[PDB]
């Protein structure tokens, strides 16, 4: 019963593509999507190259 | 004065001074009756009961 | 393409409106904008509602053939999206960016300006009409010929008596 | 010949204006860099929005009246043949107007249109000026924008504060947002009366009466 | 064969203030701008945060920031628009002027008294219209000492951003405010004033009786 409030996850990876994230709640029903993608500025993989 | 029709009074001279007069009376009057007032008062949660006293 | 334009008319109190571009058409809830015909000026709405995704809801039914007009007007002054490299960079803020600057443009398509709109400089149409013309009542304003056929009766009238 | 103007153009201050910049802003001291777009699909990107809206016209009324630009002075309203006036867009709060020869009447400000408690109907046609549309004064609320630029700053560092104690538990960061954006609120209000300047004379009523007699 | 460092004097580049504000973290400062790493624009956002923030200081700013007399002169159509970034703008107080209330909204100006947005019946006697304000000069063409005070301030505020440690917390606020009241002296300095001659009251009561 004594259960910790969750404020943010961190997923660590090393190889990754653009993904999508649902997230689902047992009481309400509603559906949440948080989408992630591989594109970051600043960054190596980011000429529209490959 | 010259020119003029007509005179002017005494009183004219020293009506600024008879309005600060006025003006001071009516203030320390009013002050005076403000303060002869009464109201009283009583706490909140006085543990008292204001019937029997 | 961006205003549309809806009559009332009985106990209906929802409007439907539809914008050209993917899904709903517009960006954020503030670009839409509503106003009501009086008969003689652009006179705005209130007591309106966003009930639904594509539609409006109003309080009180519309009286005996009462006109409005629903537009879409988008942000005049930014870029809907602003970029910074080490941001987290996901594509439908392109595809966002995309359509508000497509967007920015779409009205003047279609013929609204921004209020305090003066041509400064000696524009020229290429030897083209200027038609559907009111008379003009201050010095100012421009004429139509409806008043030049009106001064020519005057003339005609007066010749006609001498 | 010269250098001041090739030097100095390329110079370049970058100032905050948009809303967006203020929800990045509010999206520091917290973790997670801030989001591109407004609209985005992160929860946290609405939920900052959402601060900025309500710490709004919390922030804009002060305590009883806002700033300057918050002042709108004398209103004409005319009220309809059909019944009472409705108030525009959305008002902070109404007062009645001040001029002479006006008596004070109740108005009390209900969904939009306006309510007189002593009349106890909420149309008022009678309590009208005499060749006068029921003058007063409001406050209009402007949006996050149309604003000076000192004040977008003030509003932003409260609504980071907000977002803090809400979003995550540390004293740290926390008591030095509190302490410094209320620094910047005193450095900011503190203009507000050396603006639109008042003095003890003239504009007290009964100070002005006793300037002009014995004078 | 190699680059080297460019000689820097005190901090008038911006890039060194970054470097600074890098710096009191453990981590040295990257040699290009742009570069590719995140933390130094978090550090290059935080010095433009504070520049607009602290030469507005409290009320009125420095006296390098704030602008004499300017002349507006609203067009045909009406209202005047003011130009770029203004901290606070004021209607100049000079004699035979009448007290009217300008107020600015999103660039260009208004009048909440005639509640119209142009300002055309404002306009004075045979004087267009006269106000007063500041501007907001970036980073660069700065006197030194307000950018070693904006980089400790940046700097302090930057700790508690990222992990930092109470000790280095509480020097930099320590010496910010240090350094702060050590330019506010100069203030006065500059632009020296007296109640003589500058009180309305005063010289007024100083011409008359001698």
């Amino acid at each position: 019963q004594d259960v910790p409030v969750i404020g943010l996850v961190h997923l660590n990876l090393d190889r990754y593509p653009d993904f999508t994230v649902e997230i689902t709640n047992r009481k309400s029903g509603a559906v949440r999507v948080a989408k992630a993608s591989n594109r970051v500025g600043g960054a190596r993989n980011n000429v529209v190259g490959y | 004065s010259y020119g003029e029709d007509w005179g002017r009074p005494l009183c004219e001279d020293y009506s600024g001074d008879l309005f600060v007069v006025q003006f001071l009376s009516e203030a320390v009057a009013r002050g005076a009756a403000l303060m002869a007032d009464i109201k009283y008062l009583i706490r909140p949660g006085a543990q008292t009961d204001v019937e029997h006293f | 393409y961006s205003y549309v334009e809806r009559t009332g008319d009985g106990v209906a109190t929802t409007f439907n409106f539809a914008f050209t571009g993917k899904g709903k058409g517009y960006l954020l809830a503030n670009q839409i904008y509503v106003e009501r015909w009086d008969g003689a000026s652009w006179q705005s709405a209130t007591g309106w509602s966003l009930s639904g995704t594509n539609q409006i809801t109003f309080l009180t039914p519309l009286a005996n053939g009462q006109v409005i007009r629903i537009r879409r007007i988008a942000g005049k002054d930014y870029p809907f999206a602003q970029f910074e490299p080490g941001v987290m960079l996901d594509m439908a803020s392109l595809n966002n960016t995309f359509i508000h600057l497509l967007e920015i443009t779409q009205e003047l398509l279609d013929g609204f300006y921004p209020d305090g709109f003066y041509l400064k400089q000696d524009l020229n149409m290429g030897w083209n009409k200027i038609v559907n013309l009111m008379p003009g009542t201050d010095g100012g304003h421009a004429v139509n010929k409806t008043q030049l056929d009106t001064l020519s009766s005057h003339v005609d009238d007066v010749d006609q008596k001498h | 010949q010269s250098d001041t103007p090739s030097i100095m153009a390329e110079s370049q201050f970058n100032s905050l204006s948009t809303k967006l910049d203020a929800v990045n802003l509010c999206m520091r001291a917290i973790g997670r860099s801030g989001v591109d777009n407004l609209t985005s699909g992160d929860l946290d990107a609405e939920d900052a929005d959402t601060m900025i809206d309500i710490v709004s016209q919390r922030l804009q009324y002060n305590d009883g009246k806002g700033w300057w630009f918050n002042r709108e002075p004398r209103w004409s309203f005319a009220p309809d043949s059909n019944g009472e006036v409705v108030l525009p867009n959305n008002t902070l709060q109404v007062l009645q107007a001040y001029t002479l020869n006006t008596r004070k009447i109740d108005i009390t400000i209900r969904a939009g249109r306006l309510y007189s408690t002593t009349l106890h109907s909420f149309d008022v046609s009678p309590l009208v000026g005499p060749d006068g549309f029921i003058w007063l004064d409001l406050m209009l609320m402007l949006p996050f924008e149309h604003m000076p630029l000192n004040v977008l700053q003030a509003i932003a560092y409260q609504a980071a504060a907000e977002f803090i104690v809400s979003k995550d538990a540390d004293q740290t960061k926390l008591q030095m947002h509190m302490q410094m954006a209320a620094n910047l609120h005193t450095g900011m209000q503190v203009e507000e009366s050396k603006q639109n300047r008042l003095n003890m004379l003239v504009h007290n009523p009964t100070q002005r009466n006793f300037g002009i007699m014995a004078g």
